[PDB]
């Protein structure tokens, strides 16, 4: 069960890296469908892995004991890191490919931040990143301008 | 102009010296750029403009009320956006109000259903309550499958009172009621007391007297001060 | 094949003919008086419009129809159109749900009109949580708390139309120093059993507490002070009486359940005696007759199960006696058949009424139907034979 929990950050990074390569193939330097396919693979992976991690933690009796806190700390790291990582992508896609869906996809990660899964929006506040993250969403829209 | 033309970077940073006028702009009821406008305002750390905007959102039947699924979604989004109030603009009080609001609609509906099924009770005055001769009339028109009559729902809601809601008037006058004037508060409190002491004297079994008295001690009503007991 | 919580509260409601088992996230309701073995499954998700306070665990129990024609009986071939109203306790809020089939899954704002809420007293010295709920309509709902506070809620007003109005606390919080349930009438309720339907909007309700206090409450729908017919501790009397025929009933006595007999003044008490020369537990069926006409009592007969000398303590709940009251014809009501329900046997007995000394007060007919350990009693109801 330990292996499952630790793997979640790492799987998302593995997809992230594949995406960093794909980033250099944006701006119609590879055909557009292949870049969106890769992109869909990567977006969904990261999100899924957050979800999976939450479920595992809560129902393994680690939210029913006071050992919880070490795990919460682990969650704190994962959540803003992955969410950020995913969010700074799609901004790049929106300018380079010139497709408003990616203005939408960037904006859409804001809803995940505000959902309670160990109160993700407090972690972002605490870290001082909530405004930083907020301003980036606004600027995505300015890309069509 | 800028808010319309999706030129949000130019608005804050390129003209840093008309800022003071830009606070005037925030105080608008809505800036004008539709329902995408308010979103931009949550995003900039310029929340104050948006709270005022969202009011105009919730009366439009085309921004909420397209369909059931979309409607429920919109309500969720407004709530979540409220959670992202920082300290930029102290809309924390509004944040609380947005959360409160689904509980408010339930309180409204709750009491409404009761009145529809003859929830309102007959008036104590005599055999039948005159209010009912009015209450029945309001129920029927709204029981007919026809157009929604706004006036009819407002009148109907308050006129006949749940006995499940008598406790809140007593609680409120203890905590808040010295602000209304002692003489007002005393009068209302005395009204309820009259009825309470008008039953224990009728028979021989009291126990009525203490329940209202001892009752205010549970929520520390005397401690709130100036609250008398049944007497 | 539903999701299972750790806690499972069931009650079978024979007042309306619908079966209930509830989770603390959803309730599953089905027509259990149906004439086909198969049944539809109404699932009702929990609201987030609703309000909830203190630590009170959700017990759900069905209540008479209120949008559908009333069932004062178990009814219906397999219709789900006549499934009653619902009461779920979330915190300090008793919430009554009207309709439960017009609940849409993309709107929840039609659910609002069907929610009526009531605030029950706050301030307790030994806490609160819904423990048992016994539908004792006609009258309403009596619910027990683990501390020993007992709440009567009338679900109708005086126009015979639905409205929650808190009737009276049968048992009030004792805020007298030190004790909270330690030396009061409040203690953990071990039985909430229905007593006879005497009509006239009355129901006898028998309340038996763990201390061994037997309380008989004459409930009526409208009452700002219900009258208690019986209030005696019988623990001492049982212990004493078992020395006249059993000379090994010395020490260990547990009162487990109380349940009414065919005769309404006569109550059967389930007891255990421990034999310390063999480590056997003889479950003793005691017919005790109560005078509510002087608030007096007499123990009529003590009968020891002679071939059943097993120690069998129930997996879910504590040991329960069952004697289903009469509601249909059945020839001869002079002998009483007693079912002693355990999850591994059903001892079926009949006990003395003869006051033989030429056959003693036991050694009558005894039969045992052995069951397997896969019986897990979630709730029980009775009506008919």
């Amino acid at each position: 069960e330990e292996i499952t929990q630790y793997e979640h950050l790492i799987k998302g990074i593995r997809e992230y890296e594949e995406w960093q390569k794909s980033v250099s193939l944006l701006s119609s330097e590879s055909n557009i469908p292949t870049l969106i396919e890769k992109l869909q693979g990567f977006s969904k992976d990261t999100f899924e892995l957050i979800k999976t991690f939450l479920v595992d933690l809560t129902s393994s009796n680690f939210a029913d004991s006071a050992d919880y806190e070490i795990l919460y700390e682990i969650r704190a790291l994962y959540t803003p890191f992955l969410l950020m990582e995913l969010h700074k992508k799609l901004v790049e896609a929106a300018k380079l490919l010139k497709i408003p869906k990616f203005i939408s996809e960037a904006l859409a990660f804001t809803s995940l931040v505000a959902n309670e899964n160990d109160k993700i929006y407090l972690l972002f506040q605490s870290s001082g990143k909530l405004k930083e993250y907020l301003d980036l969403v606004a600027r995505t829209a300015t890309l069509s301008n | 102009y800028l808010i319309k033309h999706k030129k949000l970077n130019d608005l804050i940073f390129r003209f840093p010296q008309q800022h003071d006028v830009l606070i005037q702009f925030f105080q608008e009821s809505a800036p004008k750029y539709g329902h995408v406008a308010w979103i931009q305002q949550i995003l900039d750390g310029s929340y104050a403009d948006a709270m005022n905007t969202l009011k105009n959102i919730t009366v439009d039947d085309s921004k909420k009320g397209e369909s059931l699924s979309e409607c429920e979604l919109h309500l969720n989004v407004a709530k979540l956006s409220s959670l992202l109030v920082e300290k930029d603009n102290l809309d924390i009080n509004t944040l609380r109000k947005i959360q409160y609001n689904l509980d408010t609609i339930d309180a409204e509906k709750n009491i409404s259903n009761k009145l529809k099924k003859g929830e309102v009770q007959i008036c104590k005055r005599f055999k039948n309550g005159s209010i009912r001769e009015v209450f029945n009339i309001l129920v029927e028109e709204l029981k007919s499958t026809t157009v929604v009559n706004l006036s009819d729902l407002v009148e109907l809601y308050s006129m006949l009172d749940d006995e499940e809601s008598l406790f809140i008037p007593l609680r409120l006058l203890s905590v808040d009621g010295n602000l209304l004037n002692f003489e007002v508060k005393k009068f209302l409190n005395a009204l309820v007391w009259r009825r309470i002491v008008l039953l224990n004297a009728s028979n021989e079994g009291d126990k009525l007297l203490q329940h209202i008295v001892k009752r205010v001690f549970d929520e520390e009503l005397p401690k709130n001060n100036d609250f008398p007991l049944p007497s | 094949g539903f999701s299972n919580d750790d806690e499972l509260n069931g009650y079978i409601d024979m007042q309306i003919g619908y079966g209930l088992v509830n989770d603390h996230k959803k309730v599953y309701i089905w027509n259990i008086h149906s004439t086909q073995k198969d049944t539809p499954y109404i699932t009702v998700p929990f609201r987030s419009d609703d309000n909830d306070e203190i630590a009170v665990a959700p017990r759900c129990i069905l209540t008479f129809p209120a949008t559908m024609d009333e069932s004062p009986l178990a009814l219906n071939p397999n219709d789900q159109d006549e499934t009653g109203g619902l009461i779920i306790i979330k915190g300090s809020k008793a919430i009554y749900y009207e309709d439960i089939n017009s609940i849409n899954n993309l709107n929840f704002k039609l659910s609002e009109k069907f929610s009526h809420e009531l605030e029950l007293p706050i301030n307790s010295s030994g806490g609160e949580k819904c423990d048992l709920m016994l539908n004792c309509e006609p009258a309403g709902i009596v619910l027990s708390t683990n501390m020993g506070r007992i709440f009567f809620i009338t679900i109708r007003n005086s126009m015979g139309k639905p409205q929650l109005k808190l009737g009276k606390l049968l048992n009030k919080p004792f805020k007298l120093g030190i004790w909270s349930k330690i030396f009061n009438t409040n203690s953990s309720v071990v039985s909430l059993r229905n007593g006879p339907i005497l009509g006239k909007g009355t129901r006898l309700v028998y309340i038996t507490t763990n201390k061994g206090i037997f309380q008989t409450w004459q409930l009526s729908a409208t009452n700002s002070h219900p009258t208690k017919l019986i209030d005696v501790n019988i623990y001492e009397a049982i212990l004493e009486s078992l020395q006249d025929l059993y000379p090994f009933a010395h020490g260990t006595l547990k009162i487990w359940d109380s349940h009414p007999l065919q005769d309404e003044s006569s109550q059967l008490f389930l007891s255990s005696i421990y034999d310390s020369s063999c480590n056997e537990t003889y479950y003793i069926l005691s017919t005790i007759i109560f005078d509510s006409s002087s608030n007096s009592f007499t123990i009529f007969s003590t009968y020891r199960l002679n071939t059943f000398m097993e120690s069998i303590t129930d997996t879910k709940f504590k040991p329960k006696i069952f004697i289903p009251q009469m509601e249909n014809a059945n020839d001869t009501n002079e002998v009483t058949s007693i079912l002693v329900m355990f999850p591994n046997a059903v001892v079926i007995t009949q006990v003395n009424s003869k006051l033989d000394s030429s056959y003693s007060m036991r050694r009558k007919w005894e039969d045992i139907v052995s069951l397997r350990n896969d019986i897990d009693i979630i709730g029980s109801g009775y009506d008919s034979k």
